[PDB]
């Protein structure tokens, strides 16, 4: 009765943790977090995306339904080899 | 208390499952009433009681006499089911050829057993050869003792037909209520003399 998962497992890996150091660090020298050439955007914007967004409705053609046959097929197939 | 069952069945079904598809792959896009049907069926419930003759009784031990080849429980639920058929497809009286189709369902609910509880297969051997572990050892022993130790390395491994330890503990039970042996914690044991 659901669709997908995820998880949240640590594997040790020494490149990412320093550079998971330096991001915890540096937020109690300054005060600010954002970096990474990104434009923080404000929330009230996509807030307008999604309820236009959600006017829109559209209708799925024939072409697609007939990908997505092929598409279970082979996902019926693999799904039914390993049964462990 | 229920009369008959089925289970669903499942396979990797290619030509099937891709035709389970098609119905999907509809019922997206763009006589068979909501309430004539139901007045249908509740006015035909109670008003007319309809009847049973001998058409339907000498096919009915033509079936069961065959089939001996439960006892009474599958025979009185057979004919209430093949009377609400004759109910159904004729809202007048009986029928005699009702009776087929009411071994059309049942037949199929049997097919759903073909493969403990209702069954004595492994209860012909397993009460056999326990009986059998007793009188050997008994035989070998001067007293009745008998330890925890022992008995892990006596009955695992003289046949690998019978599960470890989740059928060895109700194995002693039952032996405990037929006058050989009693419990004294997950060690030793006391057994029975002449």
């Amino acid at each position: 009765r659901f669709d997908i998962l995820f998880l949240m497992l640590d594997i040790p890996s020494r490149d990412d943790d320093e550079k998971l150091a330096e991001h915890v660090t540096y937020v109690h020298m300054h005060n600010k977090q954002p970096d990474l050439d990104f434009t923080p955007v404000e929330p009230s914007k996509m807030r307008e995306y999604i309820a236009y967004a959600k006017t829109k409705r559209p209708v799925m053609s024939e072409a697609v339904n007939d990908y997505v046959v092929q598409a279970y097929i082979r996902l019926r197939q693999d799904s039914k080899r390993e049964m462990d | 208390r229920f009369d008959l069952v089925y289970l669903v069945l499942d396979k990797v079904d290619e030509k099937n499952d891709r035709e389970l598809a098609k119905h999907l792959t509809n019922l997206y896009l763009e006589v068979l009433p909501v309430e004539f049907l139901t007045m249908y069926i509740s006015y035909a419930k109670e008003h007319i009681h309809p009847i049973i003759t001998e058409a339907a009784k000498t096919e009915l031990v033509r079936a069961y006499v065959g089939m001996r080849k439960a006892t009474t429980r599958q025979l009185e639920s057979m004919i209430r089911l093949a009377e609400a058929h004759a109910k159904m497809k004729l809202k007048n009286v009986v029928e005699l050829e009702d009776v087929q189709e009411a071994v059309r369902l049942i037949r199929s609910a049997i097919k759903d057993y073909a493969t403990q509880t209702g069954k004595s297969v492994i209860q012909r051997k397993l009460q056999e050869d326990l009986s059998r572990e007793i009188m050997n050892v008994l035989k070998d022993q001067a007293s009745d003792s008998m330890s925890f130790n022992e008995l892990i390395k006596q009955i695992n491994e003289h046949s690998q037909d019978r599960v470890e330890s989740s059928d060895i503990q109700e194995a002693l039970s039952r032996l405990q209520q037929e006058d050989k042996v009693i419990v004294l914690g997950e060690g030793v044991r006391r057994s029975v003399r002449l």
